[PDB]
């Protein structure tokens, strides 16, 4: 397994995507995963390591462009909504 | 501002208001 | 003038007291937050 890179994971059949982080969430030795609401599998314990991880889906947002018009120019900006300036 | 009790999952979002509160 | 200024100054004082003490003083603003957030909740529950 890897961490902090959003991967097409497959833990025991649970097929998804997202970044995996170490968990502080107190599992119990008979708990396999957690879902906060709406079947959102939020955490999961790997089958081999027995280590619990959190799953946050890798960042996404809308992209909206800022144009001055067409007859005025063709130069534009681009806004990556609610994304930290670390991705493309 | 203390007497009120004002998170995104999938497709949901909350665009921020244009006029910030310290402008309002 | 002097008394009138006192009534006005005093009346303003009771406002924050009536606002701070009595909860449910902002019933109107709280609904528009409650409803509009309750409605979002049902939208997500429907994914399950
Ligand atoms: C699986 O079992 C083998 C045999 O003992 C062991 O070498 C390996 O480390 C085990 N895997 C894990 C993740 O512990
Ligand atoms: C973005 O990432 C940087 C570096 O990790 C961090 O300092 C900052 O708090 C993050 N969030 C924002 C809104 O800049």
């Amino acid at each position: 397994l890897v961490k902090n890179k959003c991967v097409n994971f497959n833990f025991n059949g649970l097929t998804g995507t997202g970044v995996l982080t170490e968990s502080n969430k107190k599992f119990l030795p008979f708990q396999q995963f957690g879902r906060d609401i709406a079947d959102t599998t939020d955490a999961v314990r790997d089958p081999q390591t027995l280590e619990i991880l959190d799953i946050t889906p890798c960042s996404f947002g809308g992209v909206s462009v800022i144009t001055p018009g067409t007859n005025t120019s063709n130069q534009v900006a681009v806004l990556y909504q609610d994304v930290n300036c670390t991705e493309v | 501002f203390n007497k009120v009790t004002l998170q995104k999952f999938n497709g949901l979002t909350v665009l921020p208001p244009l006029l910030t509160d310290e402008m309002i | 003038q002097k008394l009138i200024a006192n009534q006005f100054n005093s009346a303003i004082g009771k406002i924050q007291d009536s606002l701070s003490s009595t909860a449910s003083a902002l019933g109107k603003l709280q609904d528009v937050v409650n409803q509009n957030a309750q409605a979002l909740n049902t939208l997500v529950k429907q994914l399950s």
